[PDB]
RNA sequence: GAUGUCGGCUCAUCACAUCCUGGGGCUGAAGUAGGUCCCAAGGGUAUGGCUGUUCGCCAUUUAAAGUGGUACGCGAGCUGGGUUUAGAACGUCGUGAGACAGUUCGGUCCCUAUCUGCCGUGGGCGCUGGAGAACUGAGGGGGGCUGCUCCUAGUACGAGAGGACCGGAGUGGACGCAUCACUGGUGUUCGGGUUGUCAUGCCAAUGGCACUGCCCGGUAGCUAAAUGCGGAAGAGAUAAGUGCUGAAAGCAUCUAAGCACGAAACUUGCCCCGAGAUGAGUUCUCCCUGACCCUUUAAGGGUCCUGAAGGAACGUUGAAGACGACGACGUUGAUAGGCCGGGUGUGUAAGCGCAGCGAUGCGUUGAGCUAACCGGUACUAAUGAACCGUGAGGCUUAACCU
RNA sequence: AAUUCCUUGUCGGGUAAGUUCCGACCUGCACGAAUGGCGUAAUGAUGGCCAGGCUGUCUCCACCCGAGACUCAGUGAAAUU
RNA sequence: CACAGGUGGUCAGGUAGAGAAUACCAAGGCGCUUGAGAGAACUCGGGUGAAGGAACUAGGCAAAAUGGUGCCGUAACUUC
RNA sequence: AGCGUCGAGUCGGCCUGCGCGGAAGAU
RNA sequence: AGGACCGAACCGACUAAUGUUGAAAAAUUAGCGGAUGACUUGUGGCUGGGGGUGAAAGGCCAAUCAAACCGGGAGAUAGCU
């Protein structure tokens, strides 16, 4: 449940540390983005030497949310923070080579198989 | 907001046509005492359905 | 909307309602018959009869619960000494409501609420 | 009432172990990842139990990879395979939501010996 | 074709072998007894009148008692009608069970929605509330403007305002038939249906499916 | 906002 | 002898000179993507930074972010940032008081709705004996949006790059209707922790107050952020357009005689209201089968007897409700309260015993308490009655039976 | 610039995006030295801009507690015409 | 006006508290001259709220938030 | 006119009466 | 010691909401400023209308102020309604 102005933490070694959602992509008047939804983000904080720099406009996919995801049986998996993985603006592929923290099965798609493989745990 | 013209006694009576009161349809009679009373209400003397429920 | 809800506000807040019902329960236990407005009697039915059900069994814990709910040692003693044994066989209907017309100062529907064994 | 009671009691598991909030439990769930079907283990402290019969659920909190994850399992759901109580905890509340702001020595729960 | 009249029992869940939980509504559809069959000659159209349930003898009025006596069936809690499709015929006194939906995949459920009473514009028509601060004066959930300064100089018919909400006939279409328990006279359908517990529902085969 | 005599606000066209 | 203005918010409504979706002609139209013109108003038709701004520029989206009218729609619906009172200052003008299509700081927005209009809900009478139900449908309203992926197919086309039409599935955004099974919110009517103080003689245990004193959880109900469903398929008649046959005009020609197609536009099909539809409709069932007297002697009045079906009234009430209205019951009774059992929530009550100098811990004990929940129970309250409502229901003309 | 019409002057910083803000340039329509010029610590219910925390200000509202609104009994106005 | 306004001096209990603040009480005084019901929209005064956190707005208006004592520690600038 | 053939009219210009298109707006 | 600091009484009135036929012809609630001084307050006295007083707003001078109120000139005058 990520809208505009929402701050997220990066779950990859792309150099960023904190990003802000500036647009929820995927339709007109679309309000929220859950796990597995591409968003347009800007970089607020970054490590001194990394692949990305502060003030860059990129795309990202949300991997963890406090709202959580719901399973067909009615189960819900809630995390303690909102995390996303930075993606290339054109190819929409991960920038870093590592993923920090667990992810969910909602990313089990042909597009994010790299994230699934690099993730430590998939719960 | 206020009226632009004075309403008539005809309109006043038409509005008041729904203000008529309704009288009581019937009054129950106690079996033991025989006094008239409202249904499901005790009598003035203190009787209800042939029993002196209260004193006076 | 008040679907499937119980309890009369009676134009009062919770503390005033609780204090008024405590006083009215004490008066009803003391006098075995009281005259009051019909909604007040209907709401009293739901707080006086559980007190007699509690007083049916005599114990220190029950006496302390009755004291916490009534704040009158005379009322607690009467409940656990007379009303308890009197209603020991009876289950449920310890009170009766008799509608007695309307009040004079205001057109308030009045009624008498008493004990069935009186 | 009786109809729904029968319809729900004809679907309830009879092998559910007895656990209390503050107890460490491990739950086996069917991943069904791709064609294969395997069992995944989720171990953590129970912080909330909702006892509504067939609609019963329980919340388990686990610190995984430096991130706190809370998962709510339906007790009678077929996806849940087994629940095992690894450790018993001593708490005085039905809900342990205060553990969401504690980590490390502050999140420790005394064991219920007897 | 024709449908059946049942009672809403409540909502529950069904767990499938693959872990999916289906929210279902329990509908108690007992035997419906045919009281009158209408034809194109006497009535001008083809439909069947049915009754279900039981009613107190001291409250069944004499005209209704005579109608049920002519029908030959026991008095129920009401009377409903279903139009007959071509090639469909029923006899007076015939009993129809929940087995009619044995092969039906999707149904339409008609009921009376729960009454909200007098509701405001925000609740009834999803109107946006005005600002709660920044100087707003006694205008928070008010509708706002309802017309134009002139031309037409009036309010149009059908203007969205406050009024009675709910307590009206509502139909939900294309609900999956989860289960048809003939022994218990039960129909389990996926989703939610209008009304509260104990309300009368009319379940028909889907028309848009 | 200026208030004229007779307690009426001065909202005249200018 | 007064028609409140710019912008913003809420709520809209109409036109088509159409932004997207839809259907076609031409193309300097190979395909994809375009340009122009014609038809088409059913639906839809962004969020932010700056600025009082409309506008505009910029960032990022979308199928699209249309153009206009409606007192440049809308202040007896809100705001008051701008422009227009009184204060003060800068630049400039004047000797000055003072003044600038100049900037800057600050600066009271009243109205209980009579009529029309609109949103809901009732009373009266009528519909031609009265009453209880179920319907038909003249008419009216609601809804109609669209993205992406896959198959056909890397096929048609194309030197390559690139890349289809038609057709068929899946999954989304926005909107709308329901509902509380799940996930949550609330839950001052349930349980517990705790601070200060007062009181019940005192210890213990409780209660009042301090925002529910502060909090921690939480039943039912309501509810969204939660989960079910929907936009249709089909039919008829057509717009632009495309045709067959065919003369006027031996040819030609979609047309003048005929015939076949043709769109989210129209009428249906889907949902809801609906016989005050005074043109007041249809079907089923139930009830009333006395006497006498006057007359201005007829659709007349009066008296005695009779009071049916049904309704109204009263009481207990509802997931019905502002009040009416609507629904379930009234002893041949589960309508409400209480009571019993269970469930839920909270969390191991009080008393007693033991250990410790004590705070405190342990056992009895998952104890005690437990609202609106579930299944039962006639203990309490739903009284016998009385009231309204009648006694076979007009004339004429036809068709049958007699 | 409390002064600049052109003007949202030009460059830089801050923001994804800044007609406001800050630092400069000087092309000062129309600054300027007691109707004082330029600085200035502290002070200000003073004007403008930014950041952390905070939140129903908002996305987008939901529920609850009270006082009216609603019904009953009593008393009983006003503008306007 | 039997009107949420204004009006000088004097007295100064207990517990907690720095205190004449504040909360609860004592002596003393009072429940404020219409009541009774129900628990719609809407208005007023409040409580709570998932995820986000100024995206609202002319403007963080209003709300929310901080808040005591003791100790450690505290920058540019400065008229010290 | 049609494809030498063909077997009754044909080709246009002028003046005129009445007609058609050009012709889209907001309750 | 301080026209020193925080903060009650006391003195003011910066913001918002309510009210605006009000409880009130300027108030209530929640916040807000000063609070040993150029402070505040009780009683009595003085300054009178082209005059008074004014840390200056054309502010105040009995709910009235770019010339108070009362009586008179006076039935001012009104090419206006
Ligand atoms: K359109
Ligand atoms: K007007
Ligand atoms: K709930
Ligand atoms: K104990
Ligand atoms: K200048
Ligand atoms: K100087
Ligand atoms: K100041
Ligand atoms: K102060
Ligand atoms: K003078
Ligand atoms: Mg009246
Ligand atoms: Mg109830
Ligand atoms: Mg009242
Ligand atoms: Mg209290
Ligand atoms: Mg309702
Ligand atoms: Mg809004
Ligand atoms: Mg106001
Ligand atoms: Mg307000
Ligand atoms: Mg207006
Ligand atoms: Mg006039
Ligand atoms: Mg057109
Ligand atoms: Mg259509
Ligand atoms: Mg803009
Ligand atoms: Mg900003
Ligand atoms: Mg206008
Ligand atoms: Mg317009
Ligand atoms: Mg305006
Ligand atoms: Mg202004
Ligand atoms: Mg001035
Ligand atoms: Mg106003
Ligand atoms: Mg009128
Ligand atoms: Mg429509
Ligand atoms: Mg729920
Ligand atoms: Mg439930
Ligand atoms: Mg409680
Ligand atoms: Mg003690
Ligand atoms: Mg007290
Ligand atoms: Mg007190
Ligand atoms: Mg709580
Ligand atoms: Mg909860
Ligand atoms: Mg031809
Ligand atoms: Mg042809
Ligand atoms: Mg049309
Ligand atoms: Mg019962
Ligand atoms: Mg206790
Ligand atoms: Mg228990
Ligand atoms: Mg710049
Ligand atoms: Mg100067
Ligand atoms: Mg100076
Ligand atoms: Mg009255
Ligand atoms: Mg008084
Ligand atoms: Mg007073
Ligand atoms: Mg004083
Ligand atoms: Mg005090
Ligand atoms: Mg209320
Ligand atoms: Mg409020
Ligand atoms: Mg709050
Ligand atoms: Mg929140
Ligand atoms: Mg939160
Ligand atoms: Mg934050
Ligand atoms: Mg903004
Ligand atoms: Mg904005
Ligand atoms: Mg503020
Ligand atoms: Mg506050
Ligand atoms: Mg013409
Ligand atoms: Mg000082
Ligand atoms: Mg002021
Ligand atoms: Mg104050
Ligand atoms: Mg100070
Ligand atoms: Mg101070
Ligand atoms: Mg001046
Ligand atoms: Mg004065
Ligand atoms: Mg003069
Ligand atoms: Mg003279
Ligand atoms: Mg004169």
């Amino acid at each position: 449940m990520i809208q505009e102005q929402t701050m997220l933490n990066v779950a990859d070694n792309s150099g960023a540390r904190r990003v802000m959602c500036i647009k929820v992509l995927g339709g007109s008047h679309r309000r929220y983005a859950g796990v597995g939804d591409i968003i347009k983000i800007t970089i607020k904080e970054a490590i001194p030497r990394g692949k990305v720099k502060k003030g860059d406009v990129l795309k990202a996919v949300v991997v963890r949310t406090k709202k959580g995801v719901r399973r067909p049986d009615g189960s819900v998996i809630r995390f303690d923070g909102n995390a996303c993985v930075l993606l290339n603006n054109n190819s929409e592929q991960p920038i870093g080579t590592r993923i920090f923290g667990p992810v969910t099965r909602e990313l089990r798609s042909e597009k994010f198989m790299k994230i699934i493989s690099l993730a430590p745990e998939v719960l | 907001a206020v009226q632009q013209n004075k309403p008539t006694r005809s309109k006043r009576g038409m509005r008041r046509s729904h203000d008529a009161l309704t009288a009581v349809t019937s009054l129950s009679v106690d079996k033991t005492s025989g006094e008239k009373h409202l249904r499901h209400h005790i009598t003035a003397d203190g009787y209800y359905r042939g029993r002196k429920v209260i004193a006076k | 909307m008040r679907h499937r809800k119980s309890g009369r506000q009676l134009n009062r807040n919770s503390s005033h309602r609780q204090a008024m019902f405590r006083n009215m329960a004490g008066s009803l236990v003391r006098h075995e018959i009281i005259k009051t407005t019909l909604p007040k009697a209907k709401e009293l039915r739901r707080v006086v009869e559980p007190l007699i059900t509690l007083a049916k069994t005599d114990s220190v814990a029950n006496r302390r619960l009755a004291f916490a709910r009534t704040r009158d040692n005379e009322i607690v003693a009467k409940l656990f000494n007379e009303l308890g044994p009197r209603f020991a066989s009876r289950a449920g209907g310890y009170t009766r409501i008799l509608k007695c017309g309307f009040r004079a100062g205001d057109n308030a529907p009045m009624a008498y609420i008493e004990l069935v064994d009186r | 009432s009786n109809i729904i009671k029968q319809l729900e009691q004809e679907q309830m598991k009879q092998d559910v172990p007895s656990f209390r909030p503050g107890d460490t439990v491990e739950v086996k769930v069917w991943v069904v990842e791709g064609s294969k079907k395997r069992l995944q283990a989720f171990e953590g402290v129970v912080i909330a139990i909702r006892n509504r019969g067939l609609h019963s659920a329980f919340t388990v909190r686990k610190i995984s990879n430096g991130e706190g994850v809370e998962r709510v399992f339906q007790t009678h759901s077929p996806v849940v395979d087994s629940i095992s109580v690894k450790r018993r905890g001593a708490v005085r509340k039905a809900k342990l939501y205060y553990l969401r702001e504690r980590t490390g020595k502050a999140a420790r729960i005394k064991e219920r010996l007897n | 074709m024709i449908g059946l009249v049942g009672k809403k029992v409540g909502m529950t869940r069904i767990f499938t072998e693959d872990g999916v939980s289906i929210p279902v509504t329990v509908i108690e559809v007992e035997a419906n007894r045919v009281t009158q069959v209408k034809d194109l000659a006497n009535d001008g159209y083809r439909a069947i009148q049915v009754t279900t349930g039981a009613k107190k003898a001291n409250r069944v009025t004499k005209p209704e008692a005579g109608h049920f006596a002519k029908a030959g069936v026991e008095a129920g809690r009401g009377l409903w009608e279903f139009r007959l499709a071509e090639g469909e015929e029923f006899t007076v006194g015939q009993s129809i069970s929940v087995e009619l939906f044995a092969d039906v995949k999707k149904v339409d459920v008609t009921g009376t929605s729960k009454g909200k009473g007098f509701a405001g514009t925000v609740k009834r028509w999803n109107f946006r509330t005005q600002d709660a601060t920044h100087g707003n004066s006694l205008s928070h959930r008010v509708p706002g403007s309802i017309g134009q300064n002139q031309t037409p100089g009036k309010v149009f018919k059908g203007k969205k305002m406050a009024g009675q909400m709910g307590n009206e006939r509502v139909t939900v279409q294309s609900l999956d038939v989860v289960r048809v328990d003939a022994e218990r006279n039960l129909l389990l359908v996926k989703g939610a249906v209008p009304g509260a517990t104990g309300s009368d529902l009319i379940v028909k085969p889907a028309v848009k499916a | 906002m200026k208030i004229l005599h007779s307690a009426i606000y001065a909202t005249g066209i200018d």
